[PDB]
């Protein structure tokens, strides 16, 4: 489970 | 370079076929020419030009973490010495990453964040700077860490400042921001509650303004809303 | 070239960190650096060898039918006319695929193949030289199109002729090339009937003989058997 | 559904 970051 | 003699509009329109086809080693070269020509961009080009980058660089990070982790169970007691070969190989994805990291700053400093006027294309160009830096931080082992760190954190702040001056909290450049500053904040400034903090913030002033949107304005930030959630269930 | 100075056990050991990290272009450029030490290869560095460059042609052969399919579209009564910029992209990614295979098609010339003694790393090459001519039948539109099909067709005979004589009906190699030839057959060669056929008696010979192999033997032919299978169910 | 060919 890896964490989220901002993907467009 | 290489993109001095395609037409602007010719680069984006090939940048949007290079994302159909997966291609975003091509996707960022097309949009890097696109940016050289020296115009602003447009919303949607801003957020082609993330796209691509954010793809090249996302498979780097990938293999590094991979070629990293091999690394470091061959340093462990009882580990065989297997040759230089990890490390050069790890050290040679890590140089190539450094490069589309570099690259990325040098667009964004040469010239679009000084033309950048209306807080939106700000606020959207100092993210990528604050993230392109913390992409440097996960690989910095050296004198400059601190200094690559800070740099990530300035870029993020300034852009955390002009946006809740200047835009809603459910705008979606603000709470993606906001997402990419708490992850800085607990992996890489070692500053957990720091992030938990932001996130939960992030998320609770989101949902209050929610009232005011369309049902696609709502769609969209809660999406990201939905992201802020996943990692304080990771982190809590 | 560029790997000339490194060591070939360290090409070696650096194609499998690259396949591990999913960087099959790095993978390709050390196995192409092994293979120019002039050695011949063992088994698992023929399968190291094909992984790389079936990976690194498989991005570029989706990506160019994603480009071919926009292209033909555009080329539709009543489509707007949008420049020459699909073509242009097309084309680029064409012969960028072209190259590859030249280089594959380079690497069994010089000279893979003439050293291949075993029927195993013969028919594994040859079947290299025909899956590459058909990758370049694929993209082919012009007078050398029949050429380059029947490079493709030569290479595979002399592959099944070689597999049948010295192999049995079960060895993977041979199961391998059996469907990839009958691939060629149904898709580049208009031939769907042979492909059919070449299917079935592939697929009910390899029956035949799984009572004379090991459990591990055993599931290695049947998950090809099952390819076969998945073709004739969607052929028939 | 497309068709298989052989993956090393
Ligand atoms: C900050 C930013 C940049 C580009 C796109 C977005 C966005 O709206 N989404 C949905 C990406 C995930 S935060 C945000
Ligand atoms: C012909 C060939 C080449 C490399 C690997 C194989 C193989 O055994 N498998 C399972 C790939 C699918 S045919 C065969
Ligand atoms: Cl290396
Ligand atoms: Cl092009
Ligand atoms: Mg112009
Ligand atoms: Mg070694
Ligand atoms: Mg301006
Ligand atoms: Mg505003
Ligand atoms: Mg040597
Ligand atoms: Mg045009
Ligand atoms: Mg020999
Ligand atoms: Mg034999």
């Amino acid at each position: 489970r890896r964490r989220k970051s901002c993907q467009a | 370079g290489a993109m001095g003699s395609m037409e602007r509009a010719s680069l984006i329109q090939k940048a949007k076929l290079a994302e159909q086809a997966e291609r975003y080693e091509d996707m960022a070269a097309f949009m890097k020419g696109a940016v050289e020509k020296g115009e602003e961009l447009s919303n949607e080009e801003r957020n082609l030009l993330s796209v691509a980058y954010k793809n090249v660089v996302g498979g780097q990070r990938a293999a590094w973490r991979v070629l990293s982790s091999i690394e470091q169970k061959s340093n462990e007691e009882g580990s065989e010495e297997k040759g230089p070969e990890v490390r050069e190989y790890r050290e040679k994805v890590e140089t190539e990453l450094q490069g589309v990291c570099d690259t990325v700053l040098g667009l964004l400093d040469s010239h679009l964040i000084k033309e950048a006027g209306d807080a939106e294309s700000r606020v959207f160009y100092l993210k990528m700077k604050g993230d392109y830096y913390r992409y440097l931080a996960e690989v910095a082992t050296g004198d400059d860490k601190k200094r690559i760190i800070d740099s990530a954190r300035s870029a993020y702040q300034e852009a955390m400042d002009i946006s809740k001056k200047e835009m809603p909290p459910t705008n979606p450049i603000r709470l993606g921001l906001a997402l990419n500053f708490s992850v800085f904040h607990y992996e890489i400034a070692n500053s957990p509650e720091e992030a938990i903090s932001l996130a939960k913030t992030t998320f609770d002033e989101a949902m209050a303004d929610l009232h005011t949107l369309s049902e696609d304005s709502y769609k969209d930030s809660t999406l990201i809303m939905q992201l802020l959630r996943d990692n304080l269930t990771l982190w809590t």
